[PDB]
């Protein structure tokens, strides 16, 4: 769980 | 063997999202210009660490089959590379040639920074070896793609499937070697060496930002993240 680490991988 | 169309291909592109980052000039102006105390030096690293990860994030997204990669597999390469990737980045930085003396005084200016000496030394010693090695930004930036890329990380549960995705990028850096310094077999070699004198800097991390000469060592919550603090 690092939501800014996921936010960045998924978003675009 | 010379590049095929393919990997002259692979390589623009690689390069394309590489030239995305933060101009070198930049970075040196700031440092060069005027000193700072150790916290101001602080805050500096910090915003410069939390803009190196955001730009590493596209690059690491646009390199060929990392969206394929398990979700869990992703994260964990990113964990597992982003001091790597800004250690490396830092000595291409610190490489860049400039006009006499800037040179020196960019060296003594992020000695005084606030960095503990134990670290000062296998940094310079890092940087100055890479520096020996005269990579073009092509090998810099495959070679970041190769950290990036790594099924050696703790925690990857497929490390095969990142095995595949690494392969080109190993193939094309070794033909750079060939191309670039071919009166140095062992060039890319020396290469894969430096790796391993990455990853023993990424093992002291934390240490090195909590021994940093301040009182209060404050991180962005995306550097609390990627950088094991806090
Ligand atoms: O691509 C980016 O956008 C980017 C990537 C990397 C950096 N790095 C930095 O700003 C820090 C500063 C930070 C301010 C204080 C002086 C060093 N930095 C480190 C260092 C030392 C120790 C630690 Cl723990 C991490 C790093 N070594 C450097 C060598 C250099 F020649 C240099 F110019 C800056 C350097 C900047 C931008």
């Amino acid at each position: 769980d690092h939501q800014l680490l996921r936010y960045l991988l998924d978003k675009d | 063997m010379e590049l095929t169309p393919d990997q002259q291909t692979l390589l623009h592109f690689i390069m394309d999202s590489y030239n995305k980052q933060r101009m070198p000039q930049e970075i040196t102006n700031k440092i060069l210009k005027e000193a700072f105390s150790a916290e101001e030096n602080f805050l500096i690293l910090t915003e410069m660490a939390t803009n190196h990860v955001q730009v590493l994030v596209e690059f690491t997204k646009k390199l060929p089959g990392f969206q394929t990669l398990d979700h869990e597999d992703q994260i964990a390469l990113l964990k597992g590379s982003a001091v790597e990737a800004m250690f490396l980045r830092s000595a291409e930085i610190f490489n860049k040639k400039l006009p006499s003396g800037h040179s020196d005084l960019l060296e003594a200016r992020i000695r005084n920074s606030g960095i503990s000496d134990e670290y000062i030394t296998p940094m310079f010693s890092f940087y100055k070896s890479i520096g020996e090695l005269k990579m073009t930004q092509e090998e810099y930036a495959l070679l970041t793609a190769i950290v990036i890329l790594s099924p050696d990380r703790q925690y990857i549960k497929d490390r095969e499937a990142v095995e595949k995705l690494q392969e080109p990028l190993l193939d094309v850096l070794q033909k750079l070697c060939k191309i670039h310094q071919p009166e140095n077999p062992q060039h890319f070699a020396c290469l894969l060496g430096r790796l391993t004198e990455l990853r023993t800097f990424n093992h002291h991390h934390a240490e090195m930002l909590m021994s940093w000469r301040v009182n209060d060592h404050k991180f962005t919550p995306l550097l609390c993240e990627i950088w094991d603090v806090q």
